């Protein structure tokens, strides 16, 4: 095992503190991206709602629902869900000549930005991540 | 707040400049003062990513950058801190054929405790202010970085010559594989 004894103190001290940083921001990126799905499943309900409500997309925007008329930018459809929805609600995607909808955006970011195929692989070959292992390790104190 | 977190790793001989590599891509100043990193360490700065397409679009990054003990008193440790990261600063130094002949052994090292066989490498060669006091042929260095099909580049934290160019090729190396989900 990880075999830590040769740490002076001062030294195990130091070793903590950096990996306490650690720790608070992984707590910290769990968080963002629980906020993300949680964005993206209210979003996506209330799309489930309206869902019978015909033809509102034609005349109101699908993310905040305020009257295209009323506002100053330009009705723009989402290059994935094809919905229509304001300047504001949209984002103009990575590549591709075109936009995204808010949260069809969010989802995105959220599919990359997880990096599940790096966690997985990670968690396939080690039991645990670094810091984790330095922490037992440094329980031996 | 930002969209993505990458995280990053330096790893090398004692003393090659991986501390000072770092302050300099954070900073953009140079401290010239030699304080042996113990054990691990870490350094975190947002920053801009944009994409290709055909234009694409702009995004937030918080970088998480790595900076692993050169010594071996400490090799323990800091290879437990290896798998902790998305792709890899390799770096020896270009005056020191010393350290460049223990990159062979970095790598493996590497290979070993990463998340994978073959994570997002770039091999840097740090301290090219002092071409006085070189010793390195660019041409093997330049070979041996074809030999692993990895980027390289001559770099000094003092000067600031390319310290940042090669970071963002290989976040911009990360960011091919993301992008691939
Ligand atoms: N002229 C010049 N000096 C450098 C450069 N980079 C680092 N140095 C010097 O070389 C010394 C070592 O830099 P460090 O960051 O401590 O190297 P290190 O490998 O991270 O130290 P360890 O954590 O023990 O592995 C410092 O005292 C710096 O003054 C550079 O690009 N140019
Ligand atoms: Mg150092
Ligand atoms: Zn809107
Ligand atoms: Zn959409």
């Amino acid at each position: 095992r990880l075999d830590l004894s040769t740490l002076t103190d001062e030294e195990a001290e130091h070793v903590w503190a950096v990996v306490q940083r650690d720790f608070d921001l992984r707590r910290r990126e769990e968080e963002r991206l629980q906020g993300l799905k949680g964005k993206i499943q209210k979003e996506s309900s209330k799309r489930e709602l309206l869902s019978d409500t015909a033809h509102l997309n034609e005349t109101h925007c699908a993310r905040c629902l305020q009257p295209y008329r009323l506002l100053l930018n330009s009705r723009r459809q989402c290059l994935e869900c094809s919905l229509f929805v304001c300047k504001s609600c949209s984002h103009a995607h990575p590549e591709e000549q075109g936009w995204l909808c808010d949260p069809c955006h969010l989802a995105r970011v959220v599919k990359i930005g997880s990096l599940e195929w790096y966690y997985q692989h990670v968690r396939a070959r080690f039991k645990r991540f670094g810091s984790a292992k330095v922490i037992r390790s440094l329980c031996g104190r | 707040d930002y969209d993505y977190l990458i995280k990053l790793l330096a790893l090398g001989d004692s003393g090659v400049g991986k501390t000072t590599f770092l302050y300099r891509y954070t900073d953009n100043k140079f401290n010239p003062k030699f304080i042996t990193t113990v054990g691990i360490d870490f350094r975190e700065k947002r920053v801009v990513y944009d994409t290709q397409g055909a234009s694409g679009k702009a995004f937030k990054v918080h970088l998480q950058l790595w900076d692993t003990a050169g010594l071996e008193r400490f090799r323990s440790l800091t290879t437990a801190f290896f798998r902790d990261a998305m792709g890899f600063l390799l770096m020896f130094d270009l005056t020191s054929q010393q350290s460049f002949l223990n990159v062979r052994n970095w790598m493996s090292q590497l290979q070993a405790n990463a998340y994978c066989e073959n994570p997002d490498i770039v091999l840097i060669g740090n301290k090219a202010d002092l071409p006085d006091q070189r010793e390195v042929n660019e041409r093997q260095a330049r070979e041996l970085a074809e030999k692993y099909g990895i980027p390289y580049f001559e770099t000094s934290a003092a000067t600031g010559q390319n310290v940042e160019k090669s970071v963002e090729t290989l976040l911009d190396l990360i960011m091919k594989r993301m992008e691939k989900c």
